[PDB]
């Protein structure tokens, strides 16, 4: 029951600040410390701060003062951080944790916010349909020249989610592409329409593409 | 001024013991951690917080196989079975409160690798460029490489038989479960495309070698 829930990825400008928002539920706000982690190049983990959402009491890392500032709404039961002034080594998956009052372990812990700082230009994906080549059949989609990430890619809007592989994405000159894969019976395509449905919120473009013969 | 050291990375054969370790500075020998692990693109998980005699009280979903040990300075992660699955970053931690200010600090983690594991064999599906991408005088091929393990490829493409450096973008691979997937992607024109009689995908990995191949003709 137990969940802290993280606000969606961040494209920031090099220069400007983004506010991230961890919700708290199925437990009491107001008797837990909230902290804060970042996930470092490579491998490992940064702390921060803490909020004590009670009293509004806040520590950080040396290295954070000036640049993180966490807030609590009791109201909302919703710790935030706000990070100042962000350059490319700000982009990175932020973690809020949760910890006793007593300075202990970080038990429970978001899913991650992936904040991107960068001035390279938001570009819709060009979304192709990958028939097969010349009982059963692989039909693809191709996610060509995007940016910032996220895409969400589905099949038939999710309704179509056994045989689905969506492939790593790969980044070439500040552009994101993707392919994404299903396999299905001949009983099923092409006598149903079959479309692979790309969003990308930073455009706010929706895109489904039909796989025809 | 407290610091977790840890091992960059650690190598432990499949089933075999695995003991971590986290050396406390020499200031703090008395303190109690956490551990944590960390999967590649997953929050990371509280395994134990692990007390100066050797009390452990692991967390919720962590196995019988995962248990704590305390040696003066160094605190210890001991996996039972050295399973495929414990493969991760292991992660400790500390909490100090001096007057009322809080901090908590980590090791730079340990990255462990399960050795003597059964590979997977990549297996690759290619697409030839869609018609429409074509009528814009440009041709993606798509090779998507899935259910390898461990997540070592090299990937290549030729053209007829010659080798095509350019225009190749080859992600980094993703764990899905216990094996791995990868795509590449050859940018062609709709010429070039249209030129040649062949078209291939190649990946290497672990000494093997996975082909597929397109005809631009069929």
């Amino acid at each position: 029951q137990v969940q802290l829930q993280q606000s969606g990825a961040a494209l920031v400008r090099p220069g400007t600040s983004v506010k991230v928002s961890c919700r708290a539920s199925e437990y009491a706000f107001t008797n837990y410390v909230i902290e804060w982690v970042k996930q470092r190049p490579g491998q490992g983990l940064e702390w921060i701060g803490v909020i004590n959402p009670g009293s509004g009491g806040t520590n950080y890392n040396e290295k954070f003062k000036g640049k993180a500032t966490l807030i609590a709404d009791k109201s909302s039961s919703t710790a935030y951080m706000q990070l100042s002034s962000l350059t490319s080594d700000d982009s990175a998956v932020y973690f809020c944790a949760r910890s006793t009052y007593y300075s202990g372990a970080l038990d429970y812990w978001g899913q991650g916010t992936s904040v991107t700082v960068s001035s390279a230009k938001t570009t819709a994906p060009s979304v192709y349909p990958l028939a097969p080549v010349c009982s059963s059949v692989t039909l693809g989609c191709l996610v060509k020249g995007y940016f910032p990430e996220p895409v969400t890619l589905t099949w038939n809007s999710g309704s179509l989610s056994s045989g689905v592989h969506t492939f790593p994405a790969v980044l070439q000159s500040d552009l994101y592409t993707l392919s994404s894969s299903v396999t299905v019976t001949s009983s099923t395509w092409p006598s149903q329409s079959i479309t692979c449905n790309v969003a990308h919120p930073a455009s706010s473009t929706k895109v489904d593409k039909k796989i025809e013969p | 001024q407290l610091v977790l050291t840890q091992s960059s990375s650690a190598s432990f054969s499949l089933g075999a013991s695995a003991k971590l370790t986290c050396t406390l500075s020499s200031q703090h020998s008395t303190y109690t951690i956490e551990w944590y692990q960390q999967q590649p693109l997953k929050p990371p998980k509280y395994v134990m917080e692990l007390k100066k005699d050797g009390s452990h009280s692991t967390g919720d979903g962590i196995p019988d196989r995962f248990s704590g040990s305390s040696s003066g300075a160094d605190r210890y992660l001991s996996i039972s079975n050295i399973q495929p699955e414990d493969e991760a970053i292991y992660i400790c931690g500390v909490g100090d409160t001096i007057k009322e200010q809080f901090v908590y600090v980590f090791g730079g983690g340990t990255k462990v690798t399960v050795l003597g594991q059964p590979k997977s064999t990549p297996t690759l599906t290619v697409f030839p460029p869609s018609s429409e991408e074509l009528k814009e005088n440009k041709a993606t091929l798509v090779c998507l490489i899935s259910n390898f393990s461990p997540s070592g490829v090299t990937v290549a493409w030729k053209a007829n038989g010659t080798p095509i450096t350019q225009g190749v973008d080859t992600s980094n691979p993703t764990k899905e479960g216990n094996k791995f997937m990868a795509s590449s992607f050859l940018h062609l024109t709709s010429d070039q495309w249209r030129s040649h009689n062949s078209f291939t995908c190649q990946v290497t990995h672990e000494g093997d070698t996975v082909e597929k191949s397109l005809s631009p003709a069929e």
